[PDB]
RNA sequence: AUAGGUUUGGUCCUAGCCUUUCUAUUAGCUCUUAGUAAGAUUACACAUGCAAGCAUCCCCGUUCCAGUGAGUUCACCCUCUAAAUCACCAGAUCAAAAGGGACAAGCAUCAAGCACGCAGCAAUGCAGCUCAAAACGCUUAGCCUAGCCACACCCCCACGGGAAACAGCAGU
């Protein structure tokens, strides 16, 4: 979101956003299926499925993420840039 | 002469009448998790993984032999009148050798009054805890084994539970084993529960309860109702059986008792709720007919 | 350590906390600490009583046996130790420590009944 | 990731998974394998992925490798006892030689339960010490026996500071 | 049998002859690296006695344990020429060969 | 690491520093009680008191225990075999010396060491041995803790000398 009002920023992001959406796939309905690696642009993820009551070990953007998509069981290692938006 | 607990025919009729139901048998654990594996079978594979698995859930479901209760220990190996109020406390000696079998060792008690006896079964119990620590057993005895723990127990239908605390915690012939097994049958009948030891290890101790106190009434009631007709001609086999003098068993030896006519004599002869046997296979004879044509 | 001399003993080190003496049986080179190395522990002793009013004492007695064979020596504890089990005769001194407290007792009697 | 093909090669887990144990008598253990010809890929590929599981199963043995010395592969067992154990291995996979080798020279699955029989024997339940030897410091640990003074404090009867005031 | 030797057998290189009736052997054993848990080899130095000094450099030669070592570091001895150098006897067929090329053809008996 | 702050007018990347966590010592401010654990900074110097007797004389012990970490790949495995225990014996146990192998950190601006090998019964002959896969060397450190190694005021040692010895407990 881009905008001289930080209101107004939050307003054109949560719009748009909504017409950006992803669907991810949840094993049982709490986590992912397989462990993911992964290296976009210069930040590696490296994502565990696990258990169920094993709760959000990640980083604090992927526990908001997660809880956003419906991921209650998930480990995560982030490395590398941790830039946000990466 | 009578068949043991352990004879082949009585065995096998005690594995097969406690089903193999592997869902419950491998019910899942309540216990620290690590993530699940995956693996790709084909149709045979998933077949020879099965059965894989039927012959874990047979292995995990051998049943636990039926002791008879120990005798008590009052043996005395020295009356050494001198040491008398020497001293104001028990010394327990332990043998703590380690090859020697649990049974076998030596566990010795001297006396204030200068006595050297062996140890009492409860103090040998508690001392080869103490210097063998089992897991899952307790030295102190846990409170859950009282009536109103039990109680409490059987209302929330933890039967199972509360039969393998009791085996872990206590030896196959003790006293304390023997009464909260024989609790647990009591209650089991009682309330009609049998389906909740059917699939474990504890169904072929049940019966060979009931048999042995010849109360099979509720158990082949319920096994009627349940429609395990094989089962209920395999128990009332062996009620016969385990009282060949019985009235049941000469009529059976009479007739042609070779099927359900089993079922019939027994519910005619040595069983208290006869009537009541007999409506409900009444009832089973009429779920037949209602599909056998 | 080169240890000058010393032979091998059957005797009571002592470990616990302040007032919560306990003890582990150990074949142990007697000039060793107390509460040093040892060649091989031989069970326990514990002095103060239980809930249940015992001392409980263990005693791999098959290793006791190999290790006096081998030639270790046995503290005076650890023979009244053995006395009391029975696995060796009752000592003199624990024979003759009952006789003297038999005496005081009969003494400390005949005072309370002159009274 | 882990440098090098096949990285699972480089782990702990993996090189306990070597199943030859090497009887007391052999003591040397060369191979002699050609980087080259379709009949050698057996041998090839048993120094790529065995050698490690059995140098780590057996780690006295001297095991030695030559490379295109002779024209077919072939193991050589040299036995304290002098004795010279050859074993050709062209044609057979790396799991063949493994099994050939574990056969005639490879201690039994009985033998190697009876060394962890005489270890386990070590480890008396009964004794107390220290946790890397004993399972309890104390007996104070144990139930019902007097509890540690640390955590439940004893009584004035029994503590030495108040027996010396019943002394005086 | 009763040595006071380490190494009752070896096997090594021929690295050196200069000393008179003793070979000098480069015996390599398979070393772990604990962090990399990759196998390197480690190169040791023996001196083996040979009374017939036919040891050459570049044999490879098997060196058993001395009762005794009659020397500050002669502890083995020639026992055995596995490989002599580029005179190498194929143990399986028996024939000589050089590199992986039959000098005699196993076919030739 | 589940990471966070910080380079710029601004963004991305790389990178250093720092924050958050857990211990231990010291200091500042502050403090009621009971149980338990632990306790000089220093291998600098020490007042004082005590710490080794037993026992029918001989013997035995005072080489142990306790102490410190100055020094430092004498500690672990195998061979051999002393001393000691098994009332005398028996081989058993324990374990010296000797032989073989293994065994800390940093510096290669420490790269050469300078005889560091072998053969022979000896005589004597050969000219070799170690080392960039780290020899030789300098600095640092007690270790791999049921405990182990080393030291015991210094001269490694301790005949001898310097000199008058708490690194035994309490204490200064
Ligand atoms: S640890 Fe048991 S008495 Fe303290
Ligand atoms: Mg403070
Ligand atoms: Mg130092
Ligand atoms: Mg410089
Ligand atoms: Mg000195
Ligand atoms: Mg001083
Ligand atoms: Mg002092
Ligand atoms: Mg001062």
């Amino acid at each position: 979101g881009k905008a001289t009002d930080r209101m107004d920023a939050f307003r054109k992001a949560k719009n748009r956003a909504v017409h950006h959406l992803h669907y991810i796939e949840r094993y049982e309905d709490h986590t992912i299926f397989h462990d993911i690696s992964l290296r976009f642009k210069r930040t590696h993820i490296k994502m565990k499925k696990q258990p169920k009551g094993y709760g959000l070990r990640c980083h604090r953007a992927i526990i908001t993420i997660c809880r956003l998509i419906g991921i209650k069981d998930m480990y995560a290692k982030v490395s590398g840039s941790i830039n946000m938006l990466s | 002469k009578k068949p043991t607990f352990m004879d082949e025919e009585v065995q096998s009729i005690l594995t097969k009448m406690t089903g193999l139901n592997l869902q419950k048998t491998f019910k899942p654990a309540i216990q620290e998790l690590k993530p699940p594996t995956y693996k790709l079978m084909t149709q045979a594979q998933l077949e020879e993984a099965t059965r894989q698995a039927v012959e874990a859930a047979k292995v995990r479901l051998k049943m636990p032999p039926v002791l008879e209760e120990r005798v008590p220990i009052n043996d005395v190996l020295a009356e050494d009148k001198i040491l008398e109020g020497t001293e104001t406390t028990k010394y327990v000696f332990t043998d703590i050798s380690y090859s020697i079998p649990h049974r076998e060792r030596f566990i010795v008690v001297r006396e204030p009054s200068g006595t050297l006896r062996k140890a009492s079964w409860e103090e040998r119990d508690r001392m080869i805890q103490v210097y063998f620590p089992k897991e899952g057993r307790k030295i102190l005895t846990p409170i859950i084994f009282k009536e109103e723990n039990l109680r409490t127990m059987y209302s929330q239908d933890r039967h199972v539970d509360v039969l393998n605390l009791c085996f872990a915690q206590f030896e196959p012939d003790s006293t304390e084993y023997i009464k909260v097994h024989h609790k647990t049958y009591e209650d089991i009948d009682k309330r009609g529960k049998y389906d909740l030891l059917r699939s474990t290890r504890y169904f072929g101790g049940m019966v060979w309860y009931f048999v042995n106190n010849k109360k099979i009434d509720g158990l082949l009631i319920d096994q009627i109702q349940r429609d395990l007709i094989d089962d209920a001609t395999n128990l009332v086999q062996l009620y016969h059986v385990l009282h060949p003098d019985g009235q049941s068993a000469q009529g059976a030896k009479d007739q042609a008792a070779e099927g359900i006519n089993l079922i019939k004599v027994f519910a005619k002869t040595e069983a208290q709720k006869g009537a009541y046997i007999e409506l409900t296979l009444q009832t089973y004879q009429e779920a037949l007919s209602r599909h056998s044509a | 350590k080169a240890y000058r001399g010393g032979h091998l003993t059957i005797r009571l080190a002592l470990g616990g906390c302040t007032n919560r003496p306990f003890y582990r049986i150990v074949a142990a080179h007697n000039k060793c600490p107390r509460d040093g190395r040892f060649v091989e522990q031989l069970g326990s002793y514990d002095p103060l009583p239980n809930s249940h009013g015992e001392k409980l004492v263990a005693l791999n007695l098959d290793r006791i046996r190999h290790w006096i064979g081998c030639g270790a020596h046995l503290s005076k504890p650890m023979e009244k130790l053995l006395g009391l089990a029975g696995f060796f005769p009752l000592h003199p001194m624990m024979i003759t420590n009952a006789e003297r407290l038999r005496r005081k007792r009969a003494r400390e009697v005949l005072l309370a009944s002159q009274k | 990731p882990m440098k090098g093909r096949f990285p699972i090669r480089r782990t702990l887990q993996y090189l306990s998974q070597g199943n030859v144990v090497f009887k007391d008598s052999v003591k040397v253990m060369t191979v002699n394998y050609n980087t080259h010809g379709e009949l050698g890929e057996g041998a090839r590929k048993f120094v790529f992925f065995n050698i490690p599981q059995i140098q780590y199963k057996n780690p006295w043995v001297q095991i030695m490798m030559f490379k295109n010395m002779t024209p077919s592969p072939f193991l050589r067992f040299y036995l304290d006892s002098g004795e010279q154990v050859l074993v050709d291995v062209e044609t057979k996979s790396n799991k063949e030689i493994m099994e050939h080798i574990r056969k005639i020279l490879g201690k039994n699955e009985e033998t190697l339960r009876e060394e962890e029989e005489e270890k386990k024997q070590l480890s008396h339940p009964a004794n107390f010490g220290p946790r890397k030897y004993c399972l309890r410091e104390c007996i104070c640990e144990v139930e019902g026996q007097v509890p540690c003074p640390s955590l439940v404090p004893l009584p004035k009867e029994m503590r030495g500071k108040y027996k010396a005031a019943l002394k005086a | 049998v009763r040595s006071s030797v380490h190494a009752r057998w070896i096997v090594g290189k021929v690295i050196g002859t200069k000393m008179q009736k003793t070979a000098k052997v480069r015996v390599t054993r398979l070393v772990l690296d604990p962090y990399l848990l990759k196998y390197f080899n480690k190169r040791k130095t023996y001196f083996a006695h040979d009374a017939l000094q036919q040891c050459t450099v570049g044999d490879i030669v098997l060196l058993r344990a001395l009762p005794v070592p009659r020397a500050k570091h002669v502890k083995h001895e020639l026992a055995e020429i596995v490989f002599k150098v580029g005179k190498v006897i194929d143990p399986v067929t028996g024939k000589p060969c050089a590199g992986t090329t039959y000098l005699e053809s196993p076919l030739s008996s």
